[PDB]
């Protein structure tokens, strides 16, 4: 996921009611540009969500999963196909079984001891969480003791600051509802809105 | 004997929008796997389209060499004409082999509202067909079993 | 003995906007020219219209002197009356005809969305009935060859 | 072919996605009045439409192929019944095969070189292309030097411009999206258009 | 070389009248935002210009000449580490002898058989020029054609229009004067400039 992240900037972020509501936003973000998405572990039936989606993959598509709490539900992710798992929070059970299985892991934080410990742990990418409280400052604070960590902030994201995120020092940035909802039609616009301003910037 | 036999399945497939009907397939293989536990094999054959599904599901329904068949299509409004009588006519034809033969028909024969062939239509029915080829394997192993219940 | 028996084909055609209907029969029969390298042969029937070709059809199949019927006929509406009603039955005429006799039956009975007998509307149908032609004899020497393969 | 250049003085170019795509426009342009259609041989199964447009000759369609580049291309060409094979450059295979076949021939060229060599094979209607980069002005130019030679231009030619090509002493000129593209009702509008713009020049 | 002219978009054309000179705009240009650096064989002392700059390599920088009419200036040009070699025109020498020494190799193109020659010999990227008399619309226009041909023009590319090139189907352009010329602070300038205005589109 390293090269993703860089080579992106953004990750999307489903959430759904429905498998069928699942698909159509994850088609039109990615027919939009988004190439990396996230969908949360709590979709009613995700698991059929984020094997039907295995089929964008030979168009481009990185189909991971989210708000995952549990080794267990990592091990549906897993057997799913998800690229990657993020957590709500940094979990040793959840890193563990990451490492044993080979799928990428991102562990949440919201201060310089969680971040350290997810350091000693192997994870130089954390997701920032809310970033609706730490916001772009505390990345670019945590440069000064942490210079070699990347975030990928969740909340607090939009296309009016997605540039104070990447000015900030982000790898790359969640955007949820910002992007994700709405018509299918609109949810396509919104991901051109998202990628042409991140690209400018 | 002791029943360890497999359960043979056969898939019937139109070749128009393959693409799309065959993500249904796949991901309906994939699923009987998952599901069925080296319980279930499956073949599948290919079909011009959804009109000749009924003749040549029968054909081999009739055989005894299958406990079940799936039937898939993509059946699509071409701008030109009216799709709708063959579509009608598949899946009676489906039906009355199914209750002609014995032998459970299911069908993975969609004819949606729109499509234009877009870009994110594609997308949409490869995703929406492999949905439907894991549901269906999921039918197809528990209405076999249903109907062994009786 | 061995197999180098040519298949005999027939094709059912409705004398109705004759000029549109024969263009997909002459396409379909140089395709099963091309197709079938002599390994296939057609006869062709003439029929008053498309209501008719469900009984004209079997009767022929039931024959036993043909491996394959392709039905065809150009039913549109003529601003008369709803011709739906005649589609429906001949559609499924057909599709009961190859469930009664085991003889496939191809459908090339088209029924447009618009058709005012406009002169691009007629050379539009012109071309398009030829595309038709082509994809049955292509479907035809395929669903014989793959009902032999049970 | 070459009765039919100087009788009509255009020839539409098509460009399709599909068999039908490519049939209705065929038809519109025809049904609006240009006779002389040139398929691109890269439609999907371009084949198809060459072979099902074959019906049009009976009503004094000329359907010829274009965009050929091989001779395996020319034979399916040929095969389908063309009438007529257009390259994008010079190419002897290309010209080889079609005097064995019988199949009109028209090679591309862009310089004076280019354009001497088809004389010396026999080739005096060339295709001009892209006729962008050239114009009116090398048409007119080549005919102190090579006063025998005709063109056919590809390229830089809509209806705006039409008659500078023909005061420049073009053949006929091919037309491409600025005929052919749009609704099949406005592609047939525009190819009242040209063929009445030419009418008058 | 294929990854490289995706990734970046823009090559500079290097012309010096000396290897300090050579020198400065290549570090302006290369500390502005440019990666891919063309230096003309025909600076005095190229050689010395070319071999000094793989200091860069380490920073990032490829570093390769242009302007090569030989299999001698090729062989220089290997001998001191050029990455790429270009050519002003398709030449079957350099072509096989860059083939042999495993140096990218890029010919250089005016119209559609000069275009093919190039494609028969397996080359898939060409150099358009001068870019001055073709356009983007020739780029365009190939692309009908020659769908998988990539060009990188010299010429004609100017920080107004370098978005027309790219809206055509350019891979990536070349760029001399507008790029390289001025003192190296106003070169460090330009640098950005042209990668800033590529960058939105």
């Amino acid at each position: 996921m390293e090269e993703l992240f860089k080579k992106h900037k953004i990750v999307a972020v489903l959430r759904a009611n429905s498998v069928e509501e699942a698909i159509e936003k994850a088609v039109a973000v990615f027919a939009g540009g988004v190439h990396l998405i996230e969908i949360t572990f709590t979709v009613p039936d995700a698991d059929t969500v984020i094997k039907a989606l295995s089929v964008l993959k030979e168009k481009g598509a990185i189909i991971g999963a989210g708000t995952v709490t549990s080794v267990e539900q990592c091990r549906k992710a897993v057997e799913s196909g998800a690229e990657f798992i993020v957590s709500p929070h940094l979990d040793e059970e959840i890193s563990q079984f990451c490492k044993e299985k080979g799928v990428f892991y991102m562990p949440g934080v919201m201060t310089p001891t969680e971040l350290v410990k997810a350091m000693k742990l192997g994870h130089d990418i954390l997701k920032l969480f809310p970033g609706e409280v730490v916001g772009p400052e505390f990345v670019k604070a945590m440069k000064g003791p942490f210079p070699n960590v990347k975030f990928v902030p969740t909340g607090g994201v939009d296309l009016d600051n997605v540039c104070e995120w990447f000015d900030a020092g982000v790898l790359a940035v969640g955007v949820g509802d910002a992007l994700v909802e709405g018509d299918p039609d609109e949810v396509r616009e919104k991901a051109k809105e998202f990628v042409e301003k991140i690209r400018g910037c | 004997h002791k029943d360890h036999e497999t359960v043979r399945i056969a898939v019937v497939r139109a070749r128009w929008h393959a693409e799309i009907v065959d993500a249904c397939v796949s991901a309906f293989e994939a699923a009987m796997r998952d599901i069925g536990g080296d319980r279930f094999a499956v073949d599948v054959f290919d079909v011009p389209g959804a009109y000749e599904i009924p003749l040549h599901a029968r054909t081999l329904a009739e055989t005894g060499r299958y406990g079940a068949v799936l039937g898939t299509a993509f059946v699509v409004n071409g701008g030109i004409y009216r799709h709708e009588f063959v579509a009608s006519a598949v899946i009676n034809g489906m039906m009355n082999v199914q209750l002609n033969t014995g032998v459970p028909v299911l069908s993975a024969v969609l004819t949606p509202h729109n499509y234009d062939k877009s870009k994110a239509h594609t997308l949409l029915f490869l995703a929406l067909f492999a949905v439907k080829g894991m549901e269906a394997a999921r039918a197809c192993v528990e209405i076999l079993a249903a109907r062994e219940k009786i």
